[PDB]
RNA sequence: AUUCGGGUCUUGUAAUUGGAAUGAGUACAAUGUAAAUACCUUAACGAGGUUGGA
């Protein structure tokens, strides 16, 4: 075994027992857990090992994005935050200085965020339609990353409201592509140019655009710079 | 070249149907004349544009065709070369189990076996329509389509 | 040619201006040209910079410009519209490889024929 | 061939004699009567055929003779089954009862001896035997089976004389009189189908309207059907259905949809309608049974227009999930098969007065 | 029943249960609401498809709260003795999962697509 | 396209299994040249071996 840091801040990389190299990030509550993740201890200090195949962020790290704009001490806005699993690793990324808000709209899920979040200072849960900001407008602040995974057809329009709400501007936008969720019966890459183009049409300047298979089947990812 | 390319496609589409020629011609010619005529709406709806409306659009199909719209069948064009492959027997009887897979087929639909609820269709290339009834036949008996029925789930699309 | 296909439905085709003007001064239909010849739907647009050019051409040629500038082909908003038209095209082909071009510029296309899976149309 | 029997009028059913017969087997499927000494034959889910005498109105259907199968029996020519006999139905010449289930085997016995005279595989690993239908004063049988085809048979050649498609799920029921025709249910597929076996010919009936559809064109002034599940010919020009929501449908064969629909015949108990397991017609007259499991046989009238059905009565002694309806006559009997279980195995929950045997009603004038 | 989200109409029920079958012969599925749990936390299902008639409800009902979190599209069907003989069991089954649609591709894509439409979207 | 980087990972058995695959002959009457009527359609009986580059 062995851990070492990466191009990103609290992002890191394991050498193991046989050979593999998957990615952690550093446990902002030791001991603890949020899906059934392995918990790695390296030199006195505890990695949460961050499995691509569940989120899309890790993901997007091993398909090759050039700069996350997700470090310490970042405040962000995520969009669909669900059952906690990616929202807890970037708590730990962020470190106990910077802020989540987690807008996630169905119940039956926000159970299981509730648990991650009365563990964790970082982040703040809340069970609204991320369609409806005025909602929230009321608990959350200004952000530097917009981070945007939600299920819906017009999950990009939805994206740019809130940006222009809550986004800095020279802020940045992570946003999942989900091809099969907008239309089952269109192309997936004739979908990603077409949400783009959304981003582009309002003031979003395209940086990179990841596709995230054998990880996410029919998924793209875009980052860009919101003017 | 695009031409090349394109010579790239056509041997794409080439087993993703089955075929081996360029009955991808024929099915494209098709969509040709169905678009072309078609997409010769143009127009109104001059009492013609109804006849020939539910009529072409009743290309639909089973197997075939769209699933529930148009209208503007031009779709197909994206389609129909790309849809209307399936739909047959050449693609539409793998996918319902029997077939061992495309070409672990076409061989019983030929070679007597695979028939469609009485009669073979040795017509290798037929086309599906109200399909569950597209079952052996065999009339010892087709073997390789009788006991091999892993189809017993083939809840497929 | 080894080139993975992920076309759909409608096609996307960029139209250069000098297609514009041709088919505008001899009476082609180029928004059905495109549907017969491709054979599904079709989204027809204009980059800023080839609409920009016809634009010019519009102070002493009066016509191509509002058949450019129709909702037919939809304005591809580049970030650079000030580069000559086959530039403009050639530098949002050359990331999008996905869109067909239609272009009256042999040049154009001679130069676009290097990237892998762009359909190319133009008028005999 | 149509409809002259009009004595549905003068039905004494608010004063029918009612009584039950236990049986110490599990789970009835199916009952078949013989009309020329009259006598009904059971199946069930434990493998048993058994005979009774039903001549007498008097007293309750009389046990005579029984044949069980069992795991002897695994092979499929065996001359005996091996797993659940879902239908019976005796031959009009009193001859012969067949029956035939999930061992994919039609057996036909005689019905001197109760004794297997010949059995006829269906030929395919799903063919699965779900109903019979003797053509009336013939020995031509109708098969419905698993595999969505419909199988014939001539009975006294003992052979399979040829196969019927069209069907897109199994078909459940099958209903025939004395024309060489019979209509069929294909369950999921919501249609119904007429075939004319000698014209080579088939009409298509279909269900399954939308229920948003329905109201949007009842605006013009309910239950989901996802199944259509039983079947019974009226006359040579009609037929009835019954569906998994609740809905009784008559219709005639010039008309496309049905020319009438009584829905929910047998109530509900957010909201589950009955369904209907149970419909038979007796043949061109005027009244018709439906059952389910809701606790009573509903007696029905068609008008004399044949463009709508009345409740006539209920016959409230029928407890249990009936699986199978006969009518006699001598003065009517209705018989009928009461098991825990649906035939096929669909899953029911809480059965009121669920138990196995024979439910008898003597109706007068 | 309550652990059903949205309304299915019986021709995408059957397009369901084929999608299933030739899915058995083509591809991969996993039978079972154990097996389905699993395909879900691990992210390899394409498609889950659940029984309408659960006895005990709650058996299931973790389900559309877990695929919603893995983003994994979820459908019904009326019987789950349908949908385990469907499976090329002889039993019932609660629940299953498409993991490889095989010649079932387009099949799917329809079905994805369908409750897309029938759950709001575009 | 690679120049080095990258991609990642079955691929060979001139290895060991599959059905009583199937073809071709044999009554087979024959829509049938009432003779073509064994050549049809059966039926079966039988029955798998261009280029460029050393």
């Amino acid at each position: 075994i062995t851990v070492k840091q990466t191009n990103m801040e609290n992002i890191y990389e394991c050498e193991f027992n046989d050979g593999s190299f998957r990615l952690c990030t550093r446990n902002l509550v030791p001991n603890f857990n949020v899906y059934g993740e392995r918990l790695i201890k390296y030199e006195g200090v505890e990695y949460r090992e961050w499995n691509a195949f569940r989120s899309k962020l890790a993901g997007a790290i091993l398909k090759g994005l050039k700069t996350n704009p997700i470090r310490k001490g970042t405040k962000v806005l995520y969009l669909g935050a669900a059952s906690g699993t990616t929202i807890s690793h970037v708590s730990d990324i962020i470190e106990l200085n910077g802020k989540a808000y987690g807008v996630e709209f169905s119940p039956r899920v926000v159970r299981e965020l509730l648990l991650v979040a009365q563990r964790r200072p970082n982040i703040f849960p809340l069970l609204a339609d991320a369609r409806f900001p005025q909602s929230y407008k009321s608990v959350v602040e200004n952000v530097d990353v917009l981070y945007v995974d939600i299920a819906q057809p017009d999950q990009t329009d939805i994206a740019i409201y809130n940006a222009k709400f809550f986004l800095k501007v020279n802020g940045d936008m992570l946003l999942v592509i989900k091809a099969r969720s907008i239309d089952v019966t269109k192309d997936p890459k004739e979908i990603y140019k077409t949400e783009v183009e959304k981003l582009e049409n309002s003031n979003f300047e395209t940086i990179q655009i990841i596709n995230l298979d054998p990880y996410d089947k029919d998924h793209a990812i875009v980052l860009s710079k919101y003017k | 070249s695009s031409r090349l390319d394109a010579e790239l496609k056509l041997a794409g589409e080439f087993g993703l149907k089955n075929k081996k020629e360029i009955y991808r011609i024929s099915f494209q010619l098709s969509k040709i004349r169905r678009a072309a005529r078609d997409l010769l709406t143009r127009d109104e709806k001059d009492p013609k544009r109804l006849f020939e409306g539910n009529a072409l659009i009743r290309r639909l199909v089973r197997v075939g065709v769209l699933s529930e719209d148009k209208k503007k069948l031009d779709y197909v064009l994206a389609l129909k070369v790309e849809d209307f492959l399936e739909r047959r027997l050449q693609t539409q009887v793998y996918k319902l189990g029997l077939a061992k897979s495309v070409h672990h087929a076409r061989v019983l639909i030929t070679q007597r076996h695979i028939a469609v609820g009485k009669q073979i269709v040795n017509i290798p290339s037929f086309m599906v329509r109200l399909d569950s009834e597209k079952h052996i036949d065999f009339a010892r008996p087709g073997r390789v389509a009788r006991r091999n029925a892993a189809r017993k789930a083939e809840a497929s699309g | 040619f080894e080139h993975n296909e992920a076309l759909v439905p409608p096609y996307n085709v960029l139209v250069d201006t000098n297609f514009l003007s041709r088919t505008v001064g001899a009476k082609l239909p180029l928004l059905e040209s495109a549907m017969d010849c491709l054979y599904a739907s079709v989204n027809i647009i204009i980059t800023s910079c080839v609409m920009a050019e016809l634009e010019k051409l519009g102070p002493r040629y009066r016509v191509a410009l509002m058949i450019a500038r129709d909702e037919r082909w939809q304005r591809l908003t580049c970030d650079h519209k000030g580069t000559y038209a086959d530039d403009c095209i050639v530098d949002r082909v050359q990331k999008h490889r996905i869109y067909i071009v239609a272009t009256n510029d042999r040049d154009l296309k001679r130069r676009i024929r290097k990237i892998p899976g762009v359909p190319i149309m133009s008028v005999q | 061939g149509r409809v002259f029997r009009y004595f549905g009028d003068k039905l004494l059913i608010s004063e029918a004699k009612q009584s039950f017969t236990r049986v110490g087997e599990n789970n009835l499927t199916c009952i078949s009567c013989f009309q020329p000494r009259l006598f009904a034959y059971t199946v069930s889910k434990d493998l048993q055929l058994t005979k009774y005498d039903i001549t007498d109105f008097s007293k309750r259907p009389k046990k005579l003779k029984y044949a069980k199968g069992g795991a002897k029996y695994i092979p499929n020519t065996t001359e005996g089954h091996y797993d659940e006999i879902l239908t019976v139905a005796a031959s009009p010449d009193g001859k012969y009862v067949v029956t035939g289930g999930r061992d994919r085997k039609l057996i036909v016995w005689s019905t001197e001896s109760l004794s297997p005279v010949k059995v006829i595989p269906t030929k395919d690993r799903r063919g699965e035997v779900l109903s019979l239908a003797f053509r009336k004063n013939s020995d031509q049988l109708y098969a419905s089976c698993a595999d969505f085809k419909i199988r014939t048979y001539s009975i006294n050649q003992f052979s399979q004389l040829e196969i019927l498609y069209g069907h897109h799920d199994i078909v459940e029921d099958i209903s025939a009189l004395a024309m060489e025709r019979c209509v069929t249910v294909g369950a999921r597929d919501r249609t119904a189908m007429l075939w004319k076996i000698p014209d080579e010919t088939r009409l298509t009936f279909r269900g399954g309207d939308e229920p948003q559809k329905l109201l949007r064109r009842w605006m013009k002034e309910f239950f989901c059907e996802g199944s259509i599940d039983v079947v019974s010919m009226v006359d040579d020009f009609h037929f009835i259905t019954g569906s998994d929501n609740g809905n009784i449908c008559l219709w005639s064969l010039a008309k496309k949809k049905p020319i009438f629909t009584e829905r929910i015949a047998h109530g509900i108990l957010l909201l589950q309608p009955f369904w209907i397991t149970s419909l038979y017609a007796i043949p061109y007259s005027n009244v018709f049974i439906s059952g389910s499991w809701s606790g009573s046989l509903k007696v029905w009238k068609i008008s004399d227009n044949l463009r709508s059905f009345e409740l006539l009565g209920e016959l409230s002694g029928a407890k249990g999930v009936v699986t199978k309806i006969q009518v006699v006559e001598s003065k009517f009997r209705i018989l009928a098969s009461i098991a825990k279980e649906h035939r096929l195995g669909r899953w029911i929950a809480n059965v009121s007065g669920a138990r196995n045997g024979i439910y008898s009603a003597v109706i007068d004038q | 029943a309550s652990y059903v989200k949205f309304e299915v109409p019986q021709d995408l029920a059957d397009k369901v249960l084929e999608a299933v079958r030739k899915a058995k012969e083509s591809g991969k599925i996993k039978k079972g609401t154990n097996e389905t749990t699993k395909a879900v936390e691990r992210g390899q299902a394409k498609l889950v498809i659940i029984a309408e008639d659960v006895q005990p409800e709650e058996i299931v009902a973790h389900l559309p709260l877990l695929c919603d979190e893995k983003k994994i599209p979820y459908v019904y069907v009326s019987s789950k003795k349908a949908l385990g003989e469907a499976c090329g069991l002889q039993v019932a089954t609660a629940s299953a999962a498409i993991l490889e649609p095989g010649e079932a591709k387009d099949l799917v894509d329809e079905i994805i697509k369908r409750v897309n439409e029938i759950k709001g979207k575009t």
